RNA sequence: AACGAGACUCUGGCAUGCUAACUAGUUACGCGACCGGUCGGCGUAACUUCUUAGAGGGACAAGUGGCGU
């Protein structure tokens, strides 16, 4: 009964979007990572001919931007990249404040705590380093991790035990004990290597999505397989709605926005304008966030773009 | 907006013929200051187009051997040549720079068949940025031999290569060895 | 009779020392009678050209 | 408020130390109209003749050349004075006047902001240069 | 040119056959995958097999490629075909009365699913030669 | 690679009747240093290793540790 | 399959990412000189943009459109 609109294009980069990060302490600052070296920090000016300006990039690294996740407060944001550091950035000043070296390989993906403490990252080294804000070394998981890459790690936003979930290209979802370091649960039920894995808000429902394109929920606090939800090609995020209570499942060309119980797609959001480029292919969905109130989505694709969505209430 | 030599208006000139039109240079956006800009042109095929004609006619005049590296030199020539074009037609000196390009290059020409020596031409077409380049190749090169020993300098007979090739009149260097090239033309067509 | 003319296609490059380009010529008086002259000098496609003579065909040299 | 950057031709390096002031430029301690060549003096002047004196108002910026030749200096001034504004107003001014001052910086010439990468050749044995061969004689 | 020689195809090829799920079609991932499998030498080599990689990869999804194996080439094409009923499974089966005289000797002249049509009657089947 | 991979020799024997001179050449082998040929690989030697068969999945198993 | 070709080695171009630098410096602070300015003028101080040289990235016909059994 509620559509998604094309309400504007954030058009501001050159390379291929990775991660797009929201906060709840401002709705109108945007920051997204991409493939060019650079987060830019937007502004939702919410006019007519655009929805967002660029506002400060922050230029700092040296190869792909792969991941950016933001603190609770809207001044400081966790930043992974190809080269192997971490760039922990301050937002007013469009000036980085740290440098975490210790990943000899591309740092695939990180994460950020609610108590801005406890910083993960997971890389092509096949190691999980755990990070003092300082700098320290706090824990590499050498306790057999993965014998692959570890594609994406996610904190837990929970109420209950903050743990850590770390699927791998092993086909291998590992959940982790923050201060403990232990594997509490394996999930081997995937064709396929691992692309993404997000836990719900209530820190309690865990979805996996490989090359196959299925989806697969997991509890965190007990830990069974629960649905399993079918899309079409390789999964290249996956998010949550806190307020609309939705699967935000990102395939390649549309996001099949899927329901956490009835399984029932509200939108197919493929959208198509020419015909020259009809020999081609149409680009991917990478980017995937949903903002606090839920109202807009950030959806970012292959074509150095990210386009935002408004929820038609109706 | 952008006056050639901080002193010339390049928006009221007007090129006559569509066959030189994409190839002769400034209009809108080609507006240098300078002549001498010190690009990379002859990097692919047909660049040298986009170049402004003005750097073009610096370029085809520091062809000479003991003068073959002087740019410098160069645009002291067409800047103590469009003065004097300034003074003697009363108007933008580019226009007439056009004008003396568009009725000097040949648009009729005859190519070698046969052995090494001996000829028997065949009459066939010009191509429009060769016209322009031959255009540039003889209004160059009436302004050096001309202006060699004939005490008169070589800055101000540079204009006077240009301004009587604007009109079309004979006296000039180019429609002579333009039309030289043209009754061998119709020798055979 | 000073007739001008388009360029729709360059057919290979002829001549003794392969200098003479062969091209298709339109005319500009919108009419499709389809010239083939020779050319020599760099010529792409969508040019224009100022065909003194109009009515030789081309040959090769 | 200090933002430094260079300009580069064939060997010529000119770093350009800028910050905020009141729109006084002096290359090599020295203003623009006094730099010896003036042929080339609207290359110079093509950074404020495009951007407008209103740009270089709140500016203070004084380039440091040295290296190569004259015009190979010309050319790597004229280059660091526009890649210093551009950093400038993207590290304090927003990101949109940086991208309004750089669209028309390359819609007029892209060799204002990045740099011509052609040097020198080297001399190969058999003629005088690095193409060009010795007169060969026959019979 | 850019023609590849055969020890970059020779190696792209020996990789697809071996590595068909790793693989996709941005460069920059199989840039990766390739130098932790592979002990490949300085970079210029690993970056020429894994452009033939995805310019092969991206050949795959169309149809054939002659190069690689025809076993996994077919068999990624199925994984990647039920229909509901056969097509053999027809209700009228349009026979010629040459035919049923085939099946009469066959003793199968009591079938049901036959519909015996009649031939052309023009003789007229070859080419006309000259 | 002929400067670390080969090694020459050139020995000039004498005979009766004159100078015979013999020239001889080795192309070592590998061994990342077995203190025996060099430890770099040939430029064009590209080695794949084998992939080893992952348990193929059937169920989705959430199995805790 | 092998030699030759290619790959390779050296060099040129990019890094406000890293490593550093009293025999290289920048910026700043006082001091000194002459009209807030000029100093290849003096000594401390942040640091590597410039300057050196290492490690590593980076480009692969990779993306798009044509022409291609």
């Amino acid at each position: 009964t509620e559509q998604m609109t094309l309400r504007g294009t954030l058009k501001g980069h050159n390379g291929w979007v990775t991660q797009i990060a929201t906060t709840p302490q401002f709705p109108d600052m945007i920051l997204s990572a991409s493939r060019d070296k650079t987060i830019i920090m937007w502004k939702l000016t919410r006019d007519e001919t655009n929805y967002g300006i660029p506002q400060r990039a922050l230029r700092g690294h040296s190869h792909f931007v792969s991941d950016v996740v933001i603190s609770s407060d809207g001044q400081f944001a966790l930043s992974g990249s190809w080269d192997g550091t971490l760039r922990l950035w301050d937002l007013t000043t469009g000036t980085t404040t740290r440098r975490f070296v210790g990943h000899t390989k591309d740092v695939l993906s990180v994460a950020f705590s609610s108590d801005n403490r406890q910083i993960v990252s997971g890389s092509r080294d096949k190691t999980i380093k755990l990070w003092n804000t300082l700098g320290v070394c706090k824990y590499t998981v050498q306790d057999e991790s993965h014998s692959e890459w570890v594609s994406c790690v996610r904190f837990s936003p929970n109420s209950s035990n903050p743990i850590i979930v770390s699927c791998g290209w092993d086909k291998l979802v590992k959940v982790w004990n923050l201060a403990n370091c232990k594997l509490k649960t394996n999930h081997i039920g995937h064709t396929g290597y691992l692309n993404t894995v997000t836990v719900s808000p209530d820190g309690s429902l865990c979805a996996s999505g490989g090359k196959d394109g299925q989806a697969m929920l997991w509890d965190l606090n007990e830990g069974k397989h629960l649905y399993t939800l079918d899309g079409g090609d390789i999964i290249n995020a996956l998010c949550f709605s806190p307020n609309r209570y939705w699967l935000c499942a990102a395939t390649g060309p549309s996001i099949k926005i899927w329901d956490l119980e009835g399984k029932i797609i509200v939108d197919e959001l493929k959208q198509e304008v020419i015909s020259t480029s009809s020999k081609a292919e149409p680009p991917q969905c990478t980017s995937l966030a949903w903002s606090a109130d839920g109202q807009t989505l950030f959806a970012g694709y292959t074509d150095n773009l990210v386009r935002v969505w408004q929820v038609t209430i109706g | 907006d952008i006056k050639l030599f901080g002193k010339w208006s390049t928006d009221d000139v007007q090129i006559n013929d569509i066959s030189l039109q994409d190839y002769i240079a400034v209009k809108e956006k080609y507006a240098k200051y300078l002549p001498h800009s010190a690009g990379r042109y002859a990097a692919k095929r047909f660049r040298k187009a986009q170049c402004p004609i003005v750097e073009r006619l610096t370029n085809s005049m520091m062809m000479h051997g003991r003068n073959n590296g002087k740019k410098l030199m160069t645009v002291r020539i067409v800047k103590h040549a469009f003065e004097i074009i300034h003074l003697l037609t009363g108007e933008n000196p580019l226009q007439v720079l056009v004008n003396a390009i568009i009725n000097s290059g040949p648009r009729e020409d005859s190519t070698r068949i046969g052995r090494a020596g001996t000829v028997r031409r065949q009459a066939v077409d010009v191509s429009p940025l060769r016209r322009v380049n031959q255009a540039i190749w003889l209004l160059c090169t009436g302004a050096r031999e001309a202006a060699f020993r004939n005490i008169k300098t070589i800055a101000e007979c540079l204009a006077d290569e240009l301004i009587n090739a604007a009109k079309g009149s004979s006296n000039s260097y180019a429609i002579k060895k333009k039309d030289e090239l043209e009754r061998v033309a119709k020798s055979n067509r | 009779p000073i007739k001008l003319a388009r360029v729709t296609k360059v057919l290979g490059r002829t001549g003794s020392q392969g200098q003479c380009t062969q091209v298709r010529v339109e005319f500009m008086d919108d009419t499709s009678r389809s010239i083939i002259r020779n050319v020599k000098g760099p010529v792409r496609e969508g040019d224009v050209l100022t065909l003194l003579e109009s009515e030789r065909e081309a040959r090769r040299l | 408020q200090s933002v430094q950057v260079f300009g580069r031709k064939k060997t010529a390096t000119a770093v350009a130390h800028c910050k905020r002031g009141n729109g006084l430029i002096k290359v090599n301690g020295r203003p623009l109209e006094m730099i010896e060549p003036r042929t080339l003096q609207y290359k110079l002047l093509e950074p404020v003749l495009l951007l407008g004196k209103e740009r270089f108002a709140g500016v203070d910026i004084r380039v440091r050349v040295k290296g190569g030749g004259h015009v190979a200096q010309i050319y790597a001034i004229r280059q660091s004075i526009s890649k210093a504004l551009v950093a400038y107003y993207q590290k304090y001014v927003d990101e949109a006047s940086k991208k309004e001052i750089k669209d028309i910086l390359i819609q007029y010439d892209r060799t204002l902001l990045v740099a011509d990468p052609r040097r020198c050749e080297s001399k190969k044995f058999g003629g005088p240069g690095a193409r060009a061969r010795y007169q060969k004689s026959y019979r | 040119g850019r023609v590849r020689t055969k020890t970059v195809k020779k190696a792209a090829r020996v990789i697809i056959e071996k590595y068909y799920t790793r693989l996709g079609n941005d460069f920059h991932t199989n840039k990766r995958v390739c130098e932790e499998i592979a002990i490949i030498p300085s970079k210029k080599l690993r970056n020429k097999i894994a452009g033939y990689v995805t310019h092969l990869m991206k050949r795959i999804q169309r149809g054939p490629v002659r190069g690689i194996s025809i076993k996994l080439q077919e068999e990624e094409r199925e994984r990647r075909y039920v229909p509901e009923v056969s097509a053999l499974d027809q209700e009228i089966i349009e026979v010629d009365p040459d035919t049923k005289e085939m099946l009469k000797l066959l003793d199968f002249g009591s079938l049901s699913n036959l519909q015996v049509t009649q031939p052309t009657v023009g003789m007229n089947f070859k080419t006309p030669r000259g | 690679p002929v400067n670390y991979y080969v090694d020459t020799a050139v020995r000039h024997v004498l005979l009766r009747q004159g100078v015979l001179g013999i020239k001889v050449k080795i192309m070592l082998p590998w061994d990342p240093t077995g203190k025996i040929g060099p430890k770099k690989p040939l430029p064009d030697h590209v080695s794949i290793v084998e992939p080893k068969d992952e348990i193929l999945p059937t169920t989705p198993i959430s199995e805790q540790k």
